[PDB]
């Protein structure tokens, strides 16, 4: 029963580089991830 | 930022962590009006100058406009002073007075809380051990009869917000006046809040019926008992349970005859006594349950 | 005075009965009625099991039906108290001798993140969260020789029932100390009463129910 | 710059630089005590009631005095027959006037009469109190009450003691006790008594939070979106809706049968009535000061006037030139007011057909009213390019009073129990609150969702004002925030949300709880 | 000594009891020395101490209510309209009457809220309808 939650396989692998573009820091999600750090940044400046 | 930490508190918000203290949520001048009241209302000087401010102070808390945030510190000001205090009747007087002041005030919303005030008032009424020669009687049975009418007046007003009120108070009092082995005092103040809180109805359908078995039961027992303390308990019981009685209502011999049926129905002292009274409407509401 | 107890508590059964009808959903009288009345090693844990559900099921059907007066809280909360102050005097002595949204308890922390990702995916589980609570609960822990684990378990719990009895327990709870009987030592050469058993409970000094009973 | 104008304007033009109501409050006071006290407060009807007819019949007002005798005769006809038939001058009277009425009470009891003798001095307690002095004296004691079943009886009757001097002076506690069965200090009591009393004020407010208050929702099922306008009653026992069908329904708030004075409908079972005979679709109702009277008007320009005892229409008022969207009683309940397309405010009394006085100066439609709690003045708002409000006298007709600022269609107007200030709201979810007499906005709230604010309360002290909103949620304000002890405006007490049910009324009662309604629609 | 002296009187005084009041006792006991110590500790000296937190009305306490109130309804005691089914379009061992801050006045069952299984608000007053 719990164990089907964690059927991710995932969750106990390491990526291995001969795989390929198997990078965690894909650009397609970096770019959102900047952006909204950025958008906190400006948040803490205007409280600062 | 001008918004008040507290509001998120007050919304009663499950997320809330911060926990608002009292200085926090009332203001300087209630705490200030508080703390008078209670210091005027817990004076013992006999002084006639300290019982009217003890007047003013009650006076006070029951007109006055502006304490719907004293509610609930007030019901447990007078919880603690009922619990702690047992063996102080003066205390006991003062806290069924200030209970009675509270339910008057008639700009206050008290549905929530009439469990919560009933519960010291039948303690009160119904608690074996009150205060610690006659002057002592006077007040301890004072207290009861008092504690009695408030729970009345209780029942009567927040009987309908509250379902389950009526039936519980009644059970109590019946259950603890069905026990032979309580004191008089005990047994005269369980009637009494019988009568006050089943009604009329409560008390002809479930006391009359076990009248002749409760007087051979305890009456006798106690009326052979020749000391002035125990004459006076007697006459209180069966004062008591005379008035109950006749709280159903408030021609040639059939007078006499009805009397004589109630006799044999209720008991010989009982009956004597709704005999004696000469009413014939009585008479008839009583023996309305004779087949039962 | 056994025979007239009896009679009253079956006049007060019957009477009982004949309240119970008297008043309608709204605190008022039934005119019916009135009308009607007008008219002319696990089979004694079973056993303490089952008495145990008894009693508290009636405990707990209490709350709906009586009130209870206010003059025993008092001393509810001064024996508390005493209670409390033995387990602080107690403590200070043998510590350093030894140096989502139900209320799951404090074993969720243990399980906080686990608990939180089950419920995102709570698609591909399929328990109950009853049945959850109950499989953390069992699988939750307890805490050379056989029979020394479940033997221990049952001499603790044994001695916490024999706590539950506070109303008695009271006097004997702490070792009878040399200054409020200076004489003891000297009366008594066995010092043991409810603290000397908790004192030994930390240094295994307990072989078979015999040794007890003789306690 | 308008001061400019304003000063030149004005410098061209020469600008230089009786006892009954006592009787019956006393009644009404002494049932509401505990039954124990009941017996001893029973006797003090007796002697007010013979002295304040004396009174009056040696005042000259005979037929003030016959009118009493009549009314109450009914209330002792069981007891003093004779009496009553002698009052219909012998000795008696003389007897009466020499000798000053005798009557005992406990010392507990004596003070909280004088307490709410004094609490209503204005009211009609200083007439009590006054024959209470002249031809009454109180013999205070310390015993405890007396009654047929109290200790003090009790112990009399069983221990054989005496009567005492109260005692001693038709019904007399002598045939009670008997085995057969002090003074008084008022003016300076009364003086005494409000010293004490005046020491028990709260003149301050500084930290702490606003006030908790509690809520009941009525909800309307299956209406289907055809309700236009709701009003509960003084009370809170009827509540009545107007329809877009031209027709009104009432209701009984506790579900019990209403009853018609109509002999053919005696006794018959049903808890909600229609009223038909409008035309068109209503938008105004309004209860009269129980009430027996309601107001209605409608899109085809009449207002009628019908009678909640025989549930029928009396009168029509034919005054208005189109629709009607909205009418008012006044404060007390003869005068009422309306307002509609036509741009003009007219007042009404219920004994005349045509319209008393008409109000001019609003350049488009009327969308609110009120009253002022004195009766004297009513408030008006218009909307469109004029959205403004004008305060009108009813004595002259004239406007006295302008205020602008608000910028959105105006919905709600309501005027404080106190008479000094006045509120307002719009769509824009803006409340402003306003100063009367110097005709000054004194501070806005904020946090109410667009669409409208179609009612506002005030507490009964006028510290607190309660809102209902379109978008389903009930607001309450402090208009006065707590003194500091070193999108939505931080004086919102509390916010509460309903399940999909507009709020079309909110109503505060006697003590901190109201009374909401709305209509609930799933979609 | 006088602790101990009380603790005799209550023993001896057990010679009238009842086994039911015992168990009862036994059950509310930990609870209402809880509530008595708070209660104590907010009234210290007989003055209004500005420390001691605030009484307020919570969710949570009036979610124990409710459940309380359900239970009391399976006895057929009351009727309410709580259960979910109604509309669909610590665990404190201590009576209601000891938690003044958690209790929700009662409706009148006729004026209740209560839907059938298609999502129509049933009518209670059978009495007064009429068939077409």
């Amino acid at each position: 029963q719990i164990g089907a939650v964690f059927d991710d396989e995932g969750i106990t692998k390491c990526p291995r580089v001969e795989d390929g573009d198997t990078s965690i820091f894909g650009r397609e999600i970096m770019a959102e991830l900047i952006k909204r750090e950025k958008e906190a940044w400006d948040e803490e400046v205007e409280e600062e | 930022p001008g918004a008040n930490p507290a509001l998120a508190a007050l919304a009663g918000n499950d997320n809330v962590s911060f926990r608002p203290s009292v200085k926090h949520v009332i203001s300087k001048e209630l705490i200030l009006y508080f703390d008078k009241i209670q210091a005027a209302i817990l004076d013992d000087d006999p002084d006639e100058e300290k019982m009217r401010l003890r007047q003013a102070a009650l006076e006070s808390v029951r007109s006055d406009p502006g304490l719907h945030q004293l509610l609930p510190y007030f019901v447990n000001f007078i919880t603690n002073q009922v619990t702690h205090h047992l063996d102080d009747l003066f205390i006991l007087r003062q806290m069924m007075e200030l209970a009675e002041a509270v339910v008057q005030n008639p700009t206050l919303f008290i549905d929530p809380y009439a469990s919560a005030l009933a519960a010291p008032v039948l303690t009160c009424l119904m608690s074996r051990k009150l205060g610690k020669i006659d002057s002592t009687l006077r007040e301890q049975y004072s207290l009861r009869e008092l504690a009695a009418s408030l729970l009345s007046m209780i029942a009567r007003k927040y009987g309908a917000s509250n379902a389950l009120l009526r039936p519980k108070l009644t059970r109590t009092c019946l259950k603890h006046f069905l026990d032979p082995t309580r004191p008089p005092a005990v047994l005269f103040g369980a009637i009494s809040g019988v009568a006050a809180s089943g009604g009329p109805e409560a008390v002809r359908v479930l006391v009359l019926p076990n009248l002749k078995t409760f007087d051979s039961a305890v009456l006798q027992p106690l009326r052979e008992k020749a000391g002035p303390v125990a004459e006076l308990e007697y006459e209180m019981l069966v004062g008591g349970i005379v008035k109950a009685v006749q709280s159903i209502v408030g021609n040639g011999a059939d007078l006499t005859r009805e009397g004589e049926q109630v006799i044999e129905f209720l008991g010989p002292i009982v009956g004597q006594r709704i005999a004696q009274l000469r009413n014939h409407t009585l008479n008839r509401s009583i023996l309305e349950v004779r087949h039962l | 005075i056994d025979h007239r107890r009896a009679l009253f508590a079956d006049l007060f059964r019957r009477a009982d009965e004949r309240l119970n009808l008297l008043f309608d959903e709204r605190g008022e009288y039934n005119l019916s009625a009135i009308e009607s009345f007008k008219r002319p090693t696990e089979d004694a844990r079973k056993e303490l099991e089952q008495a145990r559900i008894a009693t508290e099921e009636i405990a707990k059907r209490s709350f709906h039906t009586l009130f209870y007066t206010l003059e025993h809280d008092r001393t509810a909360m001064l024996e508390q108290q005493q209670l409390e102050e033995s387990e602080k005097q107690l403590q200070a002595e043998m510590d350093k001798a030894g140096s989502s949204s139900a209320n799951l308890g404090a074993s969720s922390l243990t399980l906080k993140h686990l608990i939180a990702r089950i419920d995102q995916k709570r698609e591909r589980v399929r328990a109950s969260d009853a049945e959850l609570r109950s499989l953390m609960n069992e699988v939750r822990k307890n805490r050379e020789n056989i029979g020394q684990e479940e033997l221990y378990e049952a001499l603790e719990k044994v001695l916490s029932e024999l706590k539950a009895h506070t109303e008695y327990s009271t006097p004997f709870l702490q070792r009878v100390s040399k200054r409020e009987a200076p004489d003891y030592y000297t009366f008594i050469k066995q010092p043991m009463d409810l603290g000397t058993m908790t004192k030994k409970l930390k240094s295994l000094q307990y072989k078979s129910k015999a040794e007890f009973v003789y306690d | 710059n308008l001061n400019q104008i304003v000063t030149d304007y004005l410098k061209k033009k020469g600008f230089t630089r009786k006892y009954l109501k006592a009787f019956l409050l006393l009644k009404n006071w002494i049932d509401n005590n505990l039954d124990i006290y009941k017996f001893e407060l029973r006797k003090l009807l007796w002697p007010v009631f013979v002295y304040s007819y004396l009174e009056l019949v040696s005042q000259g007002y005979v037929d003030d005095a016959k009118h009493l005798l009549e009314t109450l005769r009914s209330h002792f006809e069981a007891v003093h027959q004779d009496q009553l038939a002698l009052l219909d001058e012998n000795h008696t009277t003389r007897l009466y006037r020499e000798n000053k009425y005798r009557i005992p009470l406990n010392q507990s009891l004596s003070g909280n009469l004088f307490h709410f003798l004094e609490r209503e001095a204005d009211n009609g307690g200083a007439t009590i109190i006054y024959i209470l002095q002249t031809h009454c004296s109180v013999e205070t004691s310390a015993r405890g009450p007396i009654e047929p079943y109290s200790f003090e009886a009790i112990y009399r009757r069983a221990r054989n003691l005496d009567l005492d001097e109260a005692d001693a002076h038709g019904v007399t506690n002598r045939d009670v006790l008997d085995t057969s069965a002090r003074a008084r200090d008022v003016v300076m009591e009364m003086q005494k008594v409000r010293e004490n009393r005046d020491r028990f004020v709260i003149e301050g407010r500084t930290g702490g939070i606003g006030i908790p208050v509690s809520a009941c929702m009525f909800t309307f099922h299956n209406t289907l979106g055809t309700v236009s306008c709701m009003d509960f009653s003084n009370d809170h026992k009827l509540v009545a809706v107007g329809t877009m069908d031209s027709y009104i329904r009432v209701w009984s708030l506790d579900g019990k049968p209403l009853k018609s004075a109509l002999e053919n409908e005696k006794n018959l079972k049903v808890n909600n009535r229609k009223l038909i005979g409008h035309s068109g679709p209503v938008y105004g109702v309004s209860f009269s000061d129980s009430s027996k009277l309601l107001l209605s008007c409608s899109a085809d320009g009449q207002i009628r006037l019908w009678s909640l005892e025989i549930w029928a229409c009396l009168c029509i008022y034919k005054a208005h030139d189109g629709p009607v969207f909205r009418v008012l009683w006044g404060p007390h309940g003869h005068y009422f007011a309306s307002a509609g397309w036509d741009k003009t405010v007219r007042v009404f009394t219920q004994d005349h057909a045509s319209a008393v006085r008409i109000m001019v100066g609003h350049d488009t439609s009327i969308s609110a009213l009120a009253w002022h709690p004195n009766g004297t003045y009513v408030f008006s708002a218009s909307d469109e390019m004029d959205k403004s409000i004008r305060m009108w006298s009813v004595i002259t007709g004239n406007c006295v009073r302008i205020f602008t600022g608000h910028t959105h269609y105006i919905t709600a107007l309501e005027c404080a129990h106190n008479g000094k200030i006045l509120a307002s709201a719009d769509t824009g979810g803006n409340i402003f609150i306003w100063d009367i007499e110097k005709g000054t906005l004194i501070k806005k709230c904020r946090g109410h969702g667009k669409g409208g604010i179609p009612s506002l309360s005030f507490s009964a002290e006028s510290n607190v004002l309660v809102s209902g909103g379109l978008d389903c949620t009930v607001r309450v304000w402090d208009i006065e925030l707590p003194a500091d002890p070193n999108q939505i405006t931080p004086d919102q007490i509390s916010a509460f949300a309903t399940k999909k049910t507009p709020v079309l009324k909110v109503r505060f009662t006697r003590m901190n709880l109201i009374v909401a309604g709305g209509c609930y629609d799933p979609e | 000594i006088n602790g101990m002296a009380l603790v005799g009187e209550e023993a001896a005084e057990q010679t009238y009891e009842d086994e039911a009041y015992k168990i009862w006792k036994q059950v509310t006991k930990k609870d209402r020395a809880l509530i008595a110590k708070e209660r104590y500790q907010l009234f210290a000296n007989n003055k209004l101490n500005v420390e001691e937190p605030a009484l307020l009305r919570t969710k949570a306490g009036m979610r124990r209510f409710l459940k309380s109130r359900r239970e009391a309804e399976a006895l057929g005691l009351i009727k309410t309209a709580y259960s979910d089914s109604s509309v669909t379009s610590a665990d404190r061992a201590v009576p209601s009457y000891y938690e003044p801050q958690t209790i929700i006045p009662d409706i009148d069952p006729k004026l209740q809220w209560v839907e059938d299984g298609e999502g129509q608000v049933i009518n209670q007053f059978e009495d007064m309808l009429q068939l077409v």
